[PDB]
């Protein structure tokens, strides 16, 4: 520690308690613990029957009465 | 085309009408459109192996005279090459050269 090797050590020492908000701490970063694969795909998910996103109003059996006077 | 290709086409359409007009709505009720929360009740999936060569989709229309397997025109029921020969003699009524 000669005098002229100029550290920035007043700044590096300063501001020393940093929050989880301020600079995350060493209390953050193990949080997503493990690297996860699940090989029980859709259709292994107990779904032996399938259905689309939405359109679920008025479900009953009507045999193709959809044309307006054909 | 070969006389067998014309023969294949007659057997496919005669069975398309026989099976598939009836078994269209086994498809429709039970598998596709109205399977939606009426389940997928797994008869059809087994059933449809003997129908295999009777799908309306497994026909290509292909000319009720010359049997050309391409170039068809469903508006007439004929195909490119032979259609024009009938148009040339004036046996397709109202048909003549196009000028705009």
């Amino acid at each position: 520690m000669k005098k002229d090797i100029h550290p920035k050590y007043e700044e590096i020492t300063a501001s020393c308690s940093c929050g989880n908000v301020m600079k995350i701490r060493s209390t953050v970063g193990h949080d997503l613990n493990l690297d996860v694969c699940s090989k029980c795909h859709p259709f292994f998910t107990g779904k032996q029957r399938d259905v689309a996103t939405g359109g679920r109003v008025d479900r009953f059996n009507k045999r193709f009465n959809i044309p307006g006077s054909k | 085309a070969k006389q067998s290709m014309k023969a294949r086409e007659v057997k496919r359409v005669a069975l398309a009408d026989k099976y598939f007009a009836k078994r269209a709505e086994l498809k429709a009720i039970i598998s596709d459109v109205n399977a939606s929360d009426e389940d997928r009740w797994n008869a059809v999936l087994k059933l449809q192996t003997l129908p295999r060569d009777s799908s309306p989709s497994r026909q290509r229309n292909r000319c009720r005279q010359t049997g050309r397997p391409h170039g068809f025109l469903r508006k007439f029921g004929l195909s490119r090459i032979k259609v024009r020969e009938a148009a040339m003699r004036g046996e397709i009524p109202g048909l003549k050269k196009a000028s705009w």
